[PDB]
């Protein structure tokens, strides 16, 4: 009832430790949720 | 839109957990009506004691405006 | 993560060595700079928002980056970018307190280069945003702390490029 | 260290260090040259504090060096005096770090499970660890002996 | 749009659209040509509208355009009207979409943080938008002026 | 209603109603008198409608009214038309509310479990509802007949 | 919750009655006031912040309430109080749109009297904060809507006392 | 996701352009077909179950697929397969209402090819299940809507192959 | 929670008073005992298990409590009971360091009386377990600290009865 | 305090206070006598610090004491210095405890919402605090002035 | 029991017992009289089993009944055999129940902690139970001795 | 293939093949079934590999899709991905044969001269191929991904 959830890396189910290491704290969130204005991508640079 | 307001006492009986746990076992919480059937079963299958229940939110009448 | 005091212990533990004279000298070299690190962190923390504002003003905005077609166009993305800036500033302040860059690898750089490639986030422009915050920081913290703060901003920026 | 412990709290709350946290780093580092010096006395006498501990340990509980004892024999004893040497080393590390991070990861987390497997009697071990305090403490000035003593009592605390 | 909003609620509850949801799509699409006319008129007068908003703004707040004001100077004022041009554009988008999804992702979510950084007084941006409502609304029939006005008052609302 | 649905979404996101939400309340309320007329006509012909649905049903499925049929017999048929009277009533409620909230809580959520217990063939109840659409729809103008038809097709949809 | 229209539907549903003349008259009495409710909500929503500020200024601040020992002393509690005020305003706007107070019972009043007794929150002072927002609202919304907005503020305030 | 209308808005937003004549013409081309899309959705929704049953009957069952060794053998897997079928039908109905296939990519196709390879789910057989539902749909919805419904079934099926 | 020092700060904050002279006497006392409270706290910690193996022996076991029908019968319940004992000891050590019992109310006593009534846990027997640990503690910590440790054990035990 | 902060973290890992989270407390106890003394010194000159802070503030930002300024007028200025008196008080509290703790609960959490309502320009409140640092700091020895200065810069930081 | 363990699965899935579940109850109950005989034989020889277990234990590890031993003395010994009597009793319960539910709640959950606190070697103690099995296994005819033996080996299994 | 290569070396010497050369061919035959399978797998995802390769390429080298870039524009980009589709095809051929053979004749001998004429930057074509390796390799088991990877790195090598 009262523990705020935290990341886990659990040992047991088999394969789950490495999957868990990868899903959380190894691979972040990509993809912008909204679909409103695509980011153009031809402009990496900020010269001035 | 109907929330019950239950109260229980569940006593851990399988492990002797070692830190904290006071609020885990004696607590008051409104739980919405959709889920209260399962929460009660879960309290009962852990040897919990369901001390009190209330309607709290909803009218104890029904049909329109209940299952929202 | 590790810090200078902790790194000395784990670096010796793997060799099973008591701390010896060489170890004790390293730890002294950290402790002797410690008070200065603290003062510098209090300046950065309390000027956080102004550092980002002045760093963005010198290195990001008034540009094609903030115009339609630019990656920090839209209030959404402008907010995400200066949010990022705050991360960098905040973590660099951790690294400098710890006297160890390991936290910048574990919690900031790991996967970030490719994350930015995948979203289209301009890397070179982000580095300039880092090196502008360093410039501001080095003025605010003074002779005592300037070189020590600076290195973890430089760690961050060669971590992306 | 104090840092490893004094930063982890910062990062976990997503923030720069507090005035308090900065102050303790300050006070801690000022006590560096001196803390280094308390950990050098103890390496000097590394094998002599350990030998002396061994004796005290076996008076207060000998049975371990007897027919049905975990440390019975010359090489079952060599291992025991070796474990006492391990913990003194970790105590010198802790004193120079100003906290237990290193002491803990190296020799208390998992120690119950290790020793339960070996069926070394762990609680005898706490007394053995306590003996080292007595010897080490007699080679240090009052002020330095107390500062050292906190780290000995920590291991005694964990260990059990 | 009205479409996006209806569908997202449908998919999230794992279901086909409701009679209600279908009805609003129908009423919405019937107003298509009218909504397109409202956007055209305003697109056609964009340069006039920002200006009259800009005059109304600087009378009401001559300070913003004063020594310690965010918009003080010729090019700090030029950027200010450009921002007013941005928001009028988003208002035309909203009117043709029949809701704020587009207006919101492009120019209100994150707007507090953006302007706080630039130290722009948010509530005087809200005034610049009221000023645009007043001008734009004087170039539209009563019925179309109200329909437009809802989207102006939304932006005014979101900067709050 | 349309009101309840709009508001619940508003309150759940901790916000005032959207321009969209306000617009649909306005379009909805404008159709008030018309929706009330559609309910009146159908209320006025209820006994005729249920009956013609009941004839259309028993031709298409003479088996339901056959030895091993759920509605076999005079009083197993009487209850069957009464259920058809129930659903027509709920359809009039839905039309005046402009959505299904009321229709749903009263007669679809739980309907699978109810009829499975009674062993009533659900898909032939859906047919009885199509049959009512056909009759009711022949007593309404083209425009009103469509508006009514959405609510009939919803019930047909929910029994599925 | 229920509104004008579902209040009638559920009252007839429990009797299993098709809507009759009396029912149809009630629903008309709602629909005929509907456009005015909408306009009033748009005024309240768009003046939300000003209504709270003018209501607090007339009925809460410049007082012992905001001074040490007072319940709205500390930025924490001042923030909690005007947060509450926003709830009241916002929900009253819902009740008035719905033309039914049932939402004010279900989501605002239930348990609130005792919650305030348990924290020490001054009830009489909160009522004045409600009746001051009503005063402001009734000016802003005009003849059309004044009486209709007002009643749900009065519902709120006799719900606490 | 995006629909016809937001597809245009976002294409112009990235250029920071007010909607021009070309844009306005596109949006008209959507609005002018809108009423027909709605009617078609109401036919599909209300015949959902019959479309799946007729599509399965023409393209899946009475076959090795439903026999031991087949992927839709067992009540478990038969249920999973017609569950899937309902997804396809339902989402295609969304795509056709929106007049944009983007939802079919975001919420249906992404990773699905490999998911099916990993479970062993026969791709070619699933495509036939899609193109059979299209066949049924095109009869039920009539001249008005046939071509427009059809394309999003074709989008789905070339997304797997 | 609060300690000696924050007890004073919050008592003055509600009056909006700067700290005045008598208040400052009170803070002087806490810094005077700060050495002994720390040395004393350490001793308890490493000798904890020994300490707990004397309070049970003189107040709980060798009795009907540990026999069938008794509440600390079963390894499960014996474990739960000495687990509890460790809580009490540990928190009393916090209260004594803080020089304030408020933590014993917030995190230990609140609801505990009724929790024990609900499980059947014998209250009087638990108090004796508390007052036996106090007895042992007062020997181990010496003249310096005996009275100060003792009071928070007495706070605990009159909190249950 | 330093005590509260250390303890709260302790109970969080079901653990005992370790040899580090004791050293800080010891430092604080020695520091507290000096800390108590600094607070007393600050308290003695409170009226001078506030008044001179208030002059320094209105020179640097005359706009707040001008027609459209939050602090315009004699009693809008009186309340402004009273708020400056409040924050100096909280700064003495923070110094004495050794941890900021209580000041946060008393005067920064909720401060954005409070002042936004009153329409008070937050960043000019931050300036009033810098002004107090300058005055207070000129009445303290170099070492004590720095120790005090951390708490002033914190408040300046939190209004941000 | 088998019932308690299994019904629990029924209730948790909201259903009546499976053919499988019913079958195992039937096979289980058929094996009743035999299990009752196994418990009787062992109950009938309890005093012999305990003492001969106690001799077998102290040969294999005597040190416990020696100066620094947990069971040293007449009444420190009266307790060790009493604990052996406890576990034999629980083993008879387990055999008649056909699983460990009762054995577990009464004497393993919380034990290891319990033994550990008292500082008894847990492996010393499992010898003793393993020794009790031998004396007891020998007062039963070959078929009943095996049936009893499973429950002795369970306790031996749990204590470790 | 492996066959062609072995034979050509045999015939050049004008002597029948060896009996350990009858070893590489044997390995290849077993390998070929696996090799054929890998090619089929690559063929199935061709459109995804090309497209995602093309995104990975233009991020890493945006200059080729810029004013003075060989692949600047929609149809100069279309041909560029088509060339990426060509090389993936040749990579499937190479894998299946077991020897690179045909791919060389089809797409590396003459490739410098072709692309120099078209003015295509060769080393950025090599990058497009690395990008395809990354995608293709994520759809294959570790062992098969390596076997495939050799052929990708060959093409990367030959454009050099
Ligand atoms: C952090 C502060 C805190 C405390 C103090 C605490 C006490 C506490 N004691 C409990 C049970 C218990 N407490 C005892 C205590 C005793 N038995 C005796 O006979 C003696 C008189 C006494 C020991 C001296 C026992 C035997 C139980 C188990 C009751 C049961 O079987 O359910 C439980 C029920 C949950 C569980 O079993 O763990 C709680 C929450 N919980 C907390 O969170
Ligand atoms: C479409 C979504 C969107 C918006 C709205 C947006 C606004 C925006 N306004 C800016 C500056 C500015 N904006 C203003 C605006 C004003 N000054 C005032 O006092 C008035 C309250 C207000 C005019 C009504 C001013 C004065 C600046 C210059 C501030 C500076 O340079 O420090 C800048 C930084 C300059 C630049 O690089 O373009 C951005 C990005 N960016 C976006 O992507
Ligand atoms: C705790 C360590 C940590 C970091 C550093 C981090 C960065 C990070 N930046 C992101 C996006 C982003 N990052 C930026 C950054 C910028 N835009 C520009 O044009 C500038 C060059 C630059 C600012 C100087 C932008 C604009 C996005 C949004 C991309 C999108 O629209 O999806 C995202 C994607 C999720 C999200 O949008 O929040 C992450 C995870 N995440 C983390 O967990
Ligand atoms: C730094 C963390 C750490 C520790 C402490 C550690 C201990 C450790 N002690 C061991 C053996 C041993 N340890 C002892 C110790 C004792 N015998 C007694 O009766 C006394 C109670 C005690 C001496 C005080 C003995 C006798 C052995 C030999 C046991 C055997 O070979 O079966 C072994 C196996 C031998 C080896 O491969 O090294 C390890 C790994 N390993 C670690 O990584
Ligand atoms: C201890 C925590 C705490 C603080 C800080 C606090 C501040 C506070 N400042 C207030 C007003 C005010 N505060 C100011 C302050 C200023 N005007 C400016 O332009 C400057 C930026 C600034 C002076 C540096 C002014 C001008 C008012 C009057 C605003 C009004 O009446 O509308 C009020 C309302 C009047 C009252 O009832 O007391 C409160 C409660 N209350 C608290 O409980
Ligand atoms: C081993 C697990 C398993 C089962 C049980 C199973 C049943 C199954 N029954 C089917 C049809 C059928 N099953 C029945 C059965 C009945 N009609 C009645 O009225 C009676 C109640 C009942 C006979 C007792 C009928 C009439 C059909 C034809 C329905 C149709 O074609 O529409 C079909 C579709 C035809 C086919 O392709 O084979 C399947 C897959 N499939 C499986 O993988
Ligand atoms: C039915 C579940 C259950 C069990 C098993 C149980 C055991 C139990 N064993 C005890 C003591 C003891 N038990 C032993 C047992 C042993 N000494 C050794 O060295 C051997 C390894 C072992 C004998 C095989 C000894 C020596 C004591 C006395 C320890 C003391 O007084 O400090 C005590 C405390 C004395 C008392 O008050 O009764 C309990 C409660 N209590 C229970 O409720």
């Amino acid at each position: 009832e009262d523990i705020v959830p935290y990341r886990r890396y659990p040992t047991l189910p088999a394969g789950n430790y490495r999957a868990s290491v990868r899903v959380n704290d190894e691979e972040l969130i990509s993809q912008s949720w909204s679909s409103l204005s695509p980011t153009y991508t031809g402009y990496q640079y900020v010269t001035r | 839109s109907r929330y019950f307001k239950v109260t229980a006492c569940i006593p851990s009986l399988k492990r002797v957990r070692t830190g904290r746990e006071l609020q885990n076992t004696f607590f008051t919480k409104l739980v919405p009506y959709e889920n209260w059937f399962t929460e009660q079963q879960r309290i009962q299958k852990a040897g919990g004691k369901v001390l009190s229940v209330k309607l709290f939110t909803g009218v104890q009448g029904a049909n329109t405006g209940v299952g929202a | 993560m590790q810090d200078a005091i902790t790194a000395v212990i784990n670096n010796y533990d793997v060799q099973g060595k008591y701390l010896d004279g060489a170890a004790l000298d390293k730890l002294k070299a950290y402790f002797t700079t410690g008070a200065v690190r603290v003062r510098a962190a209090a300046v950065i923390s309390s000027n956080a928002t102004t550092i980002i504002k002045e760093a963005a003003a010198k290195a990001l905005i008034y540009s094609d980056l903030t115009r339609p077609g630019g990656n920090m166009y839209t209030t959404r993305r402008y907010a995400a970018c200066i949010r990022d800036m705050d991360y960098f500033l905040r973590y660099a302040t951790y690294a400098m307190l710890a006297g160890d860059p390991s936290i910048l690898d574990e919690r900031v750089l790991n996967g970030l280069k490719e994350t930015y490639n995948s979203l289209g986030v301009p890397i070179a422009a982000t580095v300039g945003g880092i090196q502008a915050m360093k410039e501001v920081v080095g003025g605010l913290v003074g002779p005592d702390a300037a070189k020590e703060a600076s290195i973890y901003f430089d760690y961050l920026s060669s971590g992306l490029s | 260290s104090v840092l490893t412990k004094a930063i982890v709290n910062a990062d976990a709350e997503a923030r720069y260090l507090s005035p308090g946290e900065l102050d303790r780093i300050k006070s801690f580092v000022a006590s560096g040259e001196r803390r280094l010096r308390i950990a050098q006395t103890l390496t000097e006498a590394r094998e002599r504090i350990v030998k002396q501990a061994g004796d005290q340990l076996f008076q207060i509980r000998p049975d371990v060096v007897s027919p049905g004892g975990n440390a019975y024999g010359e090489k079952m004893t060599a291992l025991c005096l070796r474990d006492l040497d391990y913990y003194l080393r970790l105590v010198t590390y802790g004193i120079v770090a100003g906290d237990v991070t290193p002491i803990e990861e190296i020799g208390i987390i998992g120690v119950k499970e290790m020793y339960n497997s070996l069926q070394t009697p762990i609680p005898a071990v706490a007394e053995g660890v306590r003996a080292m305090k007595n010897v080490a403490t007699s080679l240090l000035s009052g002020d330095d002996a107390a500062e050292a003593g906190f780290y000995f009592d920590y291991l005694v605390g964990a260990m059990q």
